[PDB]
């Protein structure tokens, strides 16, 4: 069975440009369980991401939380790009600060 | 109010080279509260919850030689399921456990379980009776044939009534600030333009725990389902959830529209 990762990016707490909050990329609904996952800010990528232990759900599929500490600004743009066998591409779904 | 217990293990095989690897989380509710993962150092079972952190030497050694004695059986597991399904030798394949209880009200044994899967799907899953295995395959059958035989539903049904109940009531009293306490939403809700003539009402509920929310609207005091999108119940990444869900109504009829928010931590809000 091999089934697609559901992506979501948000802030742990509601954004306020200038004060430090969350970014979490929770990546759901996945078998097999490789899977990369890594946000990336303007682009670039960020290191020091942490990320939760790996389990899984009632249909046996697969979900992680991906996050690093962030302070949002207007300029900087925010993603979580992700790969993954079922992906003939990876998926850079951007942050929105109102989702 | 009713509480669980479950351990979800993974084991995935590496064929270019080496074992397969383990990851092995406990969580009770929705609190993870143990892990171990075959690629990390300490080669133990760490603590994830600061209630367990109290749990003495003579815990963390049994825990980590079990979760160690599992790794093994898992190992074994992914050899015997390729021949079983005659597969080739250099592809990865996932076995996966699932067993728990859960408990009422009163403290007292309400369910139990033991699931099994193999590469995504059901292969032998234990019965709600914890007498009889669901055997999915004729594959799975052999296994079935083997722990009938065992007598292995037995083996189980102490723990999960026994063993199971009696850690999860301590893990529950050594952890009573957090695992009993229900944070309920702090909801709010924004309203964004789409055009002129629409608007977006998206009703957010925050910081709460347990995951389980109900978020639904309502328009004129009826439920309302279309036009409404909704997420999945997402983690904050500090022990509480969130989740929204929105509507687009007409712009100026905004005051038909209600948010119903239902959570075990309130009696019932609109």
């Amino acid at each position: 069975i091999q089934r697609t990762p559901k992506i979501q990016v948000y802030s742990r707490h509601p954004a306020e440009n200038g004060k430090s909050n969350f970014l979490n990329c929770y990546v759901s609904g996945f078998h097999p369980s490789d899977i990369e996952v890594d946000l990336l800010k303007n682009g670039e990528r960020i290191e020091k991401v942490e990320h939760s232990d790996l389990s899984f759900s009632k249909d046996w599929s697969f979900y992680l939380l991906y996050y690093t500490e962030f302070t949002p600004t207007e300029k900087d743009e925010y993603a979580c790009r992700v790969n993954h066998v079922t992906l003939s591409q990876p998926k850079i779904v951007k942050w929105d600060r109102d989702m | 109010g009713s509480h669980s217990m479950r351990y979800f293990f993974t084991s995935v095989s590496r064929p270019g080279r080496g074992e397969p690897r383990f990851i092995a989380v406990g969580y009770v509710d929705d609190t993870q509260f143990v892990r171990f993962d075959s690629d990390a150092a300490s080669q133990r079972m760490e603590p994830r919850a600061p209630w367990i952190e109290q749990e003495g030497p003579e815990y963390w050694d049994g825990e980590t030689r079990k979760v160690k004695a599992h790794s093994q059986t898992h190992r074994v597991d992914l050899g015997t399921l390729r021949g079983y399904y005659n597969q080739s030798e250099a592809g990865s394949h996932t076995v996966q456990r699932m067993y728990g209880c859960d408990v009422g009200s009163d403290w007292r044994f309400l369910r139990g379980y033991h699931q099994y899967a193999y590469d995504g799907k059901d292969y032998i899953a234990l019965k709600e009776d914890l007498r009889s295995w669901t055997a999915a395959d004729m594959a799975a059958q052999t296994t079935k044939h083997k722990w009938e035989a065992a007598h292995v539903a037995e083996q189980l049904r102490a723990y999960l009534e026994g063993t199971c109940v009696e850690w999860l009531r301590r893990y529950l009293e050594n952890g009573k600030e957090t695992l009993q306490r229900t944070d309920a939403p702090k909801t709010h809700m924004t309203h964004h333009a789409v055009s002129d003539h629409e608007a977006t009402l998206r009703c957010w509920a925050l910081s709460f725990y347990p995951a389980e929310i109900t978020l639904t609207w309502q328009r004129d005091g009826e439920d309302q389902t279309q036009d409404t999108e909704l997420v999945e119940t997402r983690p904050a990444g500090d022990g509480t959830f969130q989740k929204w869900a929105a509507v687009v109504v007409p712009s100026g009829q905004e005051q038909r529209y209600t948010c119903h928010v239902q959570h075990e931590g309130l009696p019932k809000p609109l």
